[PDB]
């Protein structure tokens, strides 16, 4: 009960972190857990409609907060709903350029290293590398 | 007969071509569309980069184009823009901080920066008074490198605002950016000192809201529209056509931008 | 680095074609502008009263001091000096001051005919180090260019460690962008135009 | 049933000063590289 | 450090066990110095072998000299900070 109340207050902005650190998705995931969104959504159902709407809106905004400011400026120009596809296309284009620049095997190794650093599932990395390879030809 | 001036600042050719097609198809040829690098009125600037001849970089949240996520929000983000020199020459925002370290005299540069900050602060206080807010939020990057431009920015902005009678709250860049993206209803008027990070923050806010057109106030006196994406450029062109005195065409462009962001030209 | 990031960080290379010549021309224009501002105004022009080359002056000095070599007598540093010694010191001091201003940094003679103060010795040592450092840097930056390594400096960092250390990727990605942009630019100016 | 955790507590991001290889290009640039390191540490502490 | 471990072992052997190191031990130390690139410890061990042993192998001496020349040409003969000019009030006493 305390965890959900604290999360609701934090997202609403009533209570900030100890050091007034920005309320980003990464920090929340670090503290509350990987699936904070699911548990928060389940808990919100036990609250009036206004609080439910506020929780949904705050969750959506926090999810948008998962990109750096530069990425949002470059890719979120034409709306947030189209942000994910634009960012994916830009990343795929960067991958294609890297492949055409410095081969494939080195590209495979680099993608593996970045996935290790970027906290990506092996399935997602495999899908990304296959998609860029298919885009090349 | 009439003329719309297109300024290109770091924009991909696709966006410029889309803007030209939109204006040609909507206007119908009554108003011509010329390209240049500087203007004072009837001007649309395309691209993230800041054009030459603009001193204020205001942006709002238009009611019509509010994204469902950001419905009801009302916060004005005004970025102070110092005079821009040629790309090769050293920009004022960097000269004002490097010459002091090197010991070179910094009198004329300080004077120019003071004039620009005074104009930007006047614009910000006017907006705040119109909206009715009592306090404005200054945004300064807290890096050690920018320890002179931000100091002057604060010293002048707070002076002018207090002379006008409103209160100022200084803050850094990361905290204000996160608050603006997550909880923007707690900020009424936010001024931004002239730094690259502040420009990126302004672009991020203008995009996350759903795509809007940024207003630039120039030295000659006037307002020129600015966009960086298909929807933002379409909205900027719609506002420009409205200013020229075209209501139905502006409404059509706005509706097309709302419906089909990336392919407005074909949509309308 | 908790939290699945949305994008993989490829190198920031987007300006695929950025000729080194243009970069080293911009560096040179900025360098000239800053030097002009620091110095101030180019001094007022001065018209020479007499025409003579530095080589001719040096030859004349050598001829003047060569005829008195037999008469010239050395003595202890604390003993009073002679007329020939005084003339030689004055002439050589002026000559080598002019040479050092011009650019003929021959420290072997400058340390003899110009050093008369501990402050002077310190200035010479500071100048002696600087010239050698510039020469070494130029040679190293030419050898590196021949090999093909990036022109700009590269810090000794292990980004796999930095990603683990920091919680949020934004500062780490910003640092990577800055350093990858720095390592892809040539921090060199034209030291023909600068010297001119 | 005692206290469990302060969910509003975040371990501060422990910064690390970038170390440059010791060459002539570093001695010539020492001041500039030190400034870059200081800027990096300030960015890490504040956030951006 | 491999060199430190071997030197400590030699000190133990000679002092706390009363056994004189032979040529083989010093050749091993010299090989480690050459392999690790430490061309100054190489000089010291070369002098040691010339004094106690019946000279140092020519190959090891030549390899050590090659390492020293490579360090000198590359400008890494001494740490950079040591060559930086200092002053009475320009030294940071931690």
């Amino acid at each position: 009960s305390t965890k959900m109340q604290t999360l609701h207050k934090l997202l609403t902005g009533e209570v900030s972190f100890k050091n007034k650190a920005p309320v980003k998705d990464c920090n929340i995931v670090h503290q509350f857990g990987e699936n904070w969104a699911t548990e928060l959504s389940a808990y919100a159902k036990t609250l009036p409609a206004e609080q439910q709407k506020i929780i949904v809106r705050q969750i959506a905004r926090v999810k948008l907060t998962r990109y750096t400011v530069a990425e949002l400026a470059a890719y979120c120009g034409d709306g947030p709903a189209l942000l994910d596809e634009t960012a994916r296309a830009a990343n795929i284009e960067q991958g294609v350029a890297f492949v055409k620049a410095k081969g494939v095997e080195a590209f495979e190794k680099y993608v593996a290293e970045e996935s290790t650093n970027a906290n990506w599932k092996p399935e997602e990395a495999k899908k990304f590398i296959e998609d860029v390879k298919a885009k090349a030809k | 007969s009439k003329q719309l001036t297109f300024i290109s600042a770091g924009a991909t050719a696709a966006v410029l071509q889309s803007a030209s097609a939109i204006v040609s198809k909507v206007a119908g040829g009554r108003v011509q569309t010329k390209t240049a690098k500087e203007a004072g009125r009837h001007a649309v600037v395309v691209g993230p980069e800041t054009p030459i001849g603009v001193h204020t970089a205001v942006t709002e949240v238009p009611k019509s184009a509010q994204d469902p996520l950001f419905s009801g929000v009302s916060t004005v983000v005004v970025r102070a823009v110092l005079p821009r020199a040629a790309p090769d020459s050293v920009q004022l925002r960097d000269a004002l901080d490097v010459y002091a370290s090197a010991g070179i005299d910094t009198k004329e540069e300080v004077r120019s920066a003071t004039e620009a900050f005074k104009k930007s602060a006047e614009v910000a206080v006017g907006k705040a008074k119109a909206k009715g807010v009592k306090r404005i939020v200054l945004v300064v990057k807290q890096a050690s490198k920018h320890n002179c431009i931000n100091e002057l920015f604060k010293k002048i902005s707070t002076e002018t605002i207090e002379s006008a009678g409103l209160t100022t709250e200084v803050v850094g860049t990361a905290a204000v950016a996160n608050q603006l993206i997550v909880n923007p209803e707690s900020l009424g008027v936010v001024l931004l000192n002239d730094v690259a990070a502040t420009e990126q923050i302004e672009l991020a806010f203008a995009g996350v809201v759903g795509g809007v057109s940024r207003v630039y106030h120039t030295v000659e006196g006037g307002k020129i529209s600015a966009g960086h994406s298909f929807k933002s450029v379409a909205l900027a062109v719609a506002q420009e056509l409205r200013e020229l005195g075209l209501s139905s065409e502006a409404d059509k462009v706005e509706a097309a931008a709302s419906k089909n962001p990336r392919a407005v030209v074909s949509a309308l | 680095i908790s939290g699945v990031s949305p994008l993989l960080y490829f190198p920031p290379t987007t300006t695929s074609t950025t000729n080194r010549e243009d970069q080293i021309n911009k560096n040179t224009n900025i360098a000239i502008q800053m030097i002009k501002r620091y110095k101030g105004e180019v001094p007022p022009h001065y018209t020479r009263k007499s025409s003579a080359t530095i080589e001719q002056v040096e030859k004349e000095i050598d001829a003047l001091l060569g005829g008195a070599e037999k008469l010239r007598k050395t003595s202890t540093d604390d003993q009073p000096m002679d007329k020939l010694t005084l003339m030689e010191r004055c002439l050589r001091h002026a000559l080598w001051s002019y040479h050092k201003e011009e650019g003929r940094y021959d420290f072997d003679q400058i340390g003899r005919w110009v050093v008369y103060t501990p402050e002077d010795e310190v200035k010479l040592a500071q100048l002696k180090r600087e010239v050698e450092a510039k020469e070494k840097l130029a040679a190293l930056r030419k050898r590196r260019e021949e090999e093909g390594l990036p022109g700009g400096p590269v810090p000794r960092i292990n980004w796999p460690q930095e990603y683990s250390s920091f919680i949020d990727r934004e500062p780490v990605v910003a640092k990577r962008i800055r350093y990858d942009t720095l390592a892809s630019t040539t921090l060199e100016r034209d030291e023909k135009q600068i010297e001119s | 049933r005692a206290d469990e955790v302060d969910y509003t507590n975040l371990p501060a991001p422990k910064p690390q000063k970038t170390v440059w290889d010791d060459n002539i290009e570093t001695e010539v640039l020492r001041k500039y590289l030190d400034g870059l390191s200081q800027y990096d540490m300030e960015e890490a502490k504040y956030g951006v | 450090s491999k060199f430190c471990a071997m030197m400590d072992l030699l000190e133990e052997m000679q002092h706390r066990n009363r056994l004189k190191p032979n040529e083989e031990s010093w050749t091993w130390v010299m090989k480690e110095c050459v392999k690790s690139g430490q061309f100054r410890l190489g000089y010291c061990i070369q002098q040691v072998m010339e004094t106690e042993c019946k000279g140092c192998p020519a190959d090891l001496v030549k390899a050590n000299e090659a390492n020293a020349q490579k360090a000198k040409t590359e400008g890494k003969e001494h740490p950079g900070h040591l060559s930086q000019q200092a002053g009475l009030f320009d030294v940071k006493v931690e």
